[PDB]
């Protein structure tokens, strides 16, 4: 399977900025600031929490859409039908249930929160679906509770919403949309690790919230937080941010390397294999469904699949 | 009548903050030994990015200076020749005299100053009765801070890292009232005070 | 958390450990441990953070890739941090190890004691179900392709029950009940394997040597290298019956055999063309120990003695310098610097071309290269 | 106490640098032999972590690595590029391997040599069960 | 990483693939407490396509 000269996936996936407020005890929410100290210009930030501050509420919303159905762009129909029933037959044949799971885990257990949980007394991750019928559907104490895909499953409310999902990653049109409030709680006068700015010098990235301004994690790290599900690779140790060829931050050397047939444009090219392996009414090996979730992430983050 | 005893660090390779700090360490050893309080300390090369590579011993006192200047650790480190340590010298023609002071309110400017701050403002304001809101006290949004160098320090009876926030001041010789704080630094409460910048 | 450590053993899977701690401080199934101990090294700032295993399969650090560090250190800060009494969690661990086998095969260490990759079991790993049911651990042998009868109980070790068509006690839970039916799993040339595998554990047997227990695995390995695949142990066991004269059999049948198979004639004869398996496929076992390599040190005594029978046959076989360095552990570097220094015979003037005989070589290797252990005097007062 | 560098920045060279670098092979590595190797290790492994990891956060350059366990630079070179070690600092373009510059943290060698470097006898389980 | 008809790049190691390589990309989103976004603009139909 050849590669186009025009690919590209809208994603699906869609989260946005996490906004952080500060609660008192009296129960009245001020955004969080950070003192911005400059040596006589590196400009370090320091976002702590205040003195008083009772808990610390992080809200964001993060929007499943059926977008990876049809690719946003392919200068060749026959890619593109190659892909639409790859799309098709991996639904059928595999659910949706394992993708909508890894997504809506790190949803739900702080994992878009990075670095604030490592001193954190408990967080609780109340979730309001667009589409609901119900209540908010709470998780609390989620160093307690709700630690392995078991505990999530077993809180009455999970069901319905991996259903949601799945629904809105299935429908031509559906969506699901979640407004995430993590009521997280940490020791008095504790570090806040807002996502610094690309640019020691440490200067954060911001909104202005109220008029003035409050430290925010950006949508685009929230995204990456919500892709850490690529487990299924080479020797797989701990989940990756999905991407064309798994890359690793902290320890930079990138998994998935295209030496390796098990990068993201590689196990395309075999897409009209995948095709077939999945059409048979035998159920395909662990490691080839391990690919193809691989490249069903690779399209819900969406992208430029293209060589010019 | 300024005596000065001058030590530079050999090592091409060294963090001067950290062996200025041992200095003080023991200075501040020295000066709880005996309770002599009347050798200040002077960075003869504080430059921009870093404290120099010479710490100087300064006092109206002839003995305590060479008393402490062959204090252990400073004999250690000089048969290692990783110091070098000067004589007893006067010097009455550089004028250009600084006050290094440990500038005590940059402490005041971190998170976790701030929060000792405010904490001791509600236990004040609770015992006058007032009414305190700890949730108007919000952090300063810029706060840029002149220069200054930091050494870090422990405290033996209650282990604790703190760090002398020094600042180099210029100043004029106004008077030898002959008191250091016990770090060897000029502090405001005390008699402020000049020191020989070599 | 912290945690009460059971009865430790010595010859205990890792596996089984965290099976015997998961299921006796808290918690239900281990894997609730693994997810456990990983919150652990959450809270206290770590590194195996990101790549601790809550799988129990891959707990050992030989399957972390580019992680075993981590996970070494992740059973350090668990084995003095996390227990009552700080546990022996990390010889229990089976990980990778720098030394080879003696034909281009890794290895992996665990304790003292180090095995070849070549026999791992990289999945299905058996049991011996009476074992599990009195010990309540699973030792580590049954990891290995050589153990396959229960030195303590003789029977093989089984794979597959009848309720359970695959077993493994890294799922089970150190408890005789199958996977899908819920009941006891216990069922069922015996002797001529017993033996050997007695003698993989720690221990002697009649006919086999008593090598280090890692050493034991380089004769195994080293069988398998002779006899092309199919490790039986009947075959073993009496090649050990007649030990100083089967082997020289051995030798001298397939030294004789390539005299007179060669297609080139005698000067020009080299060495990994005659004795080309025998020599280099034991020159590194465990390592060239000779009073612990055994082979080497038999093969080695065979060639000194014979070293000048036939116009010194043997002893003007071309090596190639690459070659040298590998009878006499050294550098292509420091070769190169002997021969310019003189030391060696490189018999035309003028570096990866035949030029140096075995005499020469061997010779070399009594003179300069004889080290503590790699030492003739281990060899000649044997049998 | 007498260490002219700050603590981030103290190496394995100087701090128990005569000690280590002097009893890693006496006749050869052995740990059940080699007497004093084992009990420096088992002492400095006891007190890897104790202050902040002071001896945990030791600095070490290649050259130490190489000797610290048996490998040759160019092997370590493989090491690090399969980011089974940890260069604490970034060389961006095409790794361009310095053997020089202290670069890897002791602690970060101690287990990878616990791991991928225990070979037959230079093995930790001879110094721990001991005395 | 690749090149055309599809062959890696013997220069494009497992450590330059990694690099995180920066763009710049203008960002819009509703505020914080915002209610809702309003968007206002005005259509007007003519018959310029008599003559
Ligand atoms: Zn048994």
């Amino acid at each position: 399977l050849k590669l186009p000269t025009n690919l590209a996936y809208e994603r699906s996936i869609d989260p946005s900025d996490v906004c952080f407020f500060v609660v008192w005890p009296d129960d009245r929410k001020t955004p969080l600031t950070y003192n911005s100290r400059t040596l006589l210009p590196h400009q370090v930030d320091f976002c702590h929490v205040p003195y008083g501050a009772s808990h610390i509420e992080c809200s964001f919303s993060v929007s499943f859409s059926s977008e990876l159905r049809q690719p946003y762009k392919c200068n060749s129909s026959k890619v593109k039908q190659t892909l639409v029933q790859l799309v098709e037959l991996y639904e059928t044949k595999i659910g949706w249930t394992e993708l909508a799971t890894r997504y809506l885990m790190n949803i739900c257990n702080g994992k878009w929160l990075w670095k604030n949980t490592r001193k954190a007394y408990c967080w609780n991750i109340v979730l309001t679906p667009w589409p609901w019928n119900g209540e908010k559907v709470g998780f609390e104490d989620i160093r307690t509770n709700y630690t392995s895909r078991q505990d999530f499953k077993n809180n009455k409310n999970w069901s319905a919403i991996v259903e949601m999902i799945k629904t809105a990653f299935s429908s031509t049109d559906g969506l699901a949309i979640f407004e995430v409030r993590a009521t997280l709680h940490l020791p008095t006068n504790a570090m806040v690790r807002p996502s610094q700015v690309f640019t020691n010098s440490r200067v954060f990235q911001s909104t202005t919230i109220d008029g003035e301004r409050s430290p925010i994690l950006g949508a685009f790290k929230t995204g990456a937080a919500i892709a850490t599900i690529d487990d299924w690779y080479p020797e797989a140790t701990e989940p990756l941010r999905v991407g064309r060829f798994g890359v690793h931050r902290e320890d930079v050397t990138c998994y998935r390397h295209p030496s390796t047939g098990k990068d993201f444009f590689s196990i395309l090219q075999q897409a009209e294999h995948y095709i077939e392996v999945l059409s048979a009414n035998k159920t395909p090996a662990q490691e080839t469904i391990n690919d193809m979730h691989f490249l069903m992430a690779n399209l819900i983050k969406g992208g430029m699949f293209q060589h010019k | 009548k300024w005596y000065y005893k001058t030590i530079t660090f050999l090592p091409e390779l060294c963090n001067n903050e950290s062996l200025a700090a041992k200095c003080l360490r023991v200075l501040h050893g020295f000066n709880y030994q005996y309770e002599t309080r009347n050798i200040g300390v002077s960075f003869p090369l504080w430059c921009d990015a870093t404290v120099g590579k010479k710490i100087s011993f300064v006092s109206k006192n002839k003995i305590e200076l060479d008393l402490l200047l062959k204090q252990h650790y400073f004999v250690q480190m000089e048969q290692l020749q990783y110091f070098h340590i000067s004589n007893t010298v006067l010097v009455p023609e550089d004028c250009t005299y600084v006050s290094f002071r440990r500038c005590q309110s940059i402490d005041k400017l971190t998170a976790a100053g701030l929060a000792r701050k405010i904490r001791r403002l509600e236990k004040r304001a609770l015992s006058r009765g007032e009414q305190f809101d700890p949730s108007s006290f919000a952090q300063k949004e810029h706060t840029a801070i002149a220069h200054y160098h930091s050494l870090g320090e422990s405290s033996k009876q209650t282990n604790r890292n703190f760090r002398l926030n020094i600042r180099m001041l210029s100043e004029q010789p106004r008077e030898g009232n002959s008191i250091f704080s016990s770090y060897g630094l000029s502090n405001s409460e005390n008699s402020f005070q000049p020191v020989p910048l070599i | 958390m912290f945690l009460q450590r059971p009865k430790p053993y010595s010859d205990e899977s890792l596996e089984s450990f965290f099976i015997r701690v998961a299921n006796k401080n808290g918690y239900g199934d281990v894997h609730r441990f693994l997810e456990a101990t990983k919150r652990f090294l959450q809270d206290i700032d770590h590194n195996g953070y990101q790549t601790f295993p809550t799988d129990i399969t891959r707990i050992n650090p030989y399957s972390a890739k580019n992680s075993s560090s981590a996970r070494t250190a992740s059973f350090l800060k668990l084995a003095q941090l996390t227990f009552n009494e700080p546990p022996e969690l990390l010889g229990l661990a089976i990980n990778r190890t720098n030394m080879k086998y003696s034909p281009s095969t890794s290895a992996v260490v665990r304790g003292a004691e180090v095995f070849p990759r070549s026999l791992l079991r990289t999945h299905s790993i058996p049991c011996c179900p009476l074992c599990l049911r009195e010990n309540g651990y699973a030792s580590y042998l049954w990891h290995f392709q050589g153990y396959e009868y229960c030195h303590s109980h003789n029977v093989p070790l089984i794979t597959t029950c009848s309720c359970g068509k695959e077993f493994d006690y890294r799922v089970s839970g150190l408890k005789g009940i199958c996977c899908k039916c819920k009941e006891p799993i216990t069922l069922t040339g015996h002797e001529a394997a017993c033996t050997v595998s007695n003698w993989l554990a720690g221990h002697e047997s009649k006919p086999l040597p008593n090598l280090p227990k890692s050493y034991r695995w380089g004769l195994v390995h080293w069988w398998m290298g002779i006899k092309d695949s199919e490790f039986d142990h009947f075959s073993f066991v009496q090649f050990f019956s007649n030990w100083p004269r089967s082997f020289h059999s051995i030798i001298e049948d397939e030294v004789e055999f390539n005299l007179e198979h060669a297609v080139v004639s005698t000067s020009e004869l080299r060495l990994k063309d005659l004795l080309g398996r025998l020599f280099f496929g034991s020159i590194r076992l465990p390592e060239r120990n000779l009073q612990h390599n055994i082979i080497l040190g038999e093969l080695l005594c065979y060639l000194e003695n014979r070293l000048w029978q036939d116009k010194g046959l043997i002893a003007n076989l071309k090596m190639n310098a690459l070659e040298a360095t590998v009878m006499l552990n050294c550098s292509l570097d420091q070769i190169a610097s002997m021969v310019e220094q003189r030391i060696l015979k490189p018999n035309r003037k003028s570096v990866t071309d035949y030029l140096f005989h075995f005499g020469d070589i061997f010779c070399l290797w009594l003179a300069e290269f004889q080290s503590d252990e790699f030492n003739r005097s281990f060899y000649v007062s044997r049998w | 106490e007498h260490a002219v560098v700050s603590t981030s920045e103290l190496r394995l060279k100087d701090l128990l640098g005569r000690l280590f670098f002097g009893s890693i092979r006496l006749p050869e590595r052995n740990l059940q032999h080699n007497i004093i190797l084992g009990e420096l290790l088992c002492y400095l492994e006891n007190r890897l972590w104790q202050d902040k990891g002071l001896i945990a956060n030791l600095k070490m350059n290649a050259l130490e690595a190489t000797v610290m366990l048996n490998c040759s630079l160019d092997q370590i070179a493989s090491m690090v590029e399969q980011r089974i070690l940890k260069p604490n600092r970034k060389s961006k373009p095409n790794s361009p391997l310095d053997v020089t510059d202290y670069l890897f943290h002791f602690g970060d060698i101690f287990c990878l040599w616990l791991a991928e470097f225990q070979s037959d006898e230079f093995n930790r389980s001879f110094y721990v069960s001991r005395w | 990483a690749y090149d055309v008809s599809g062959q890696p790049i013997k220069s494009a190691t497992a450590e330059a693939l990694a690099q995180g390589n920066p763009h710049q990309v203008d960002f819009c989103h509703v505020p914080y407490g915002a209610s809702h976004i309003e968007c206002s603009f005005s259509v007007s139909f003519s018959s310029e396509l008599r003559q």
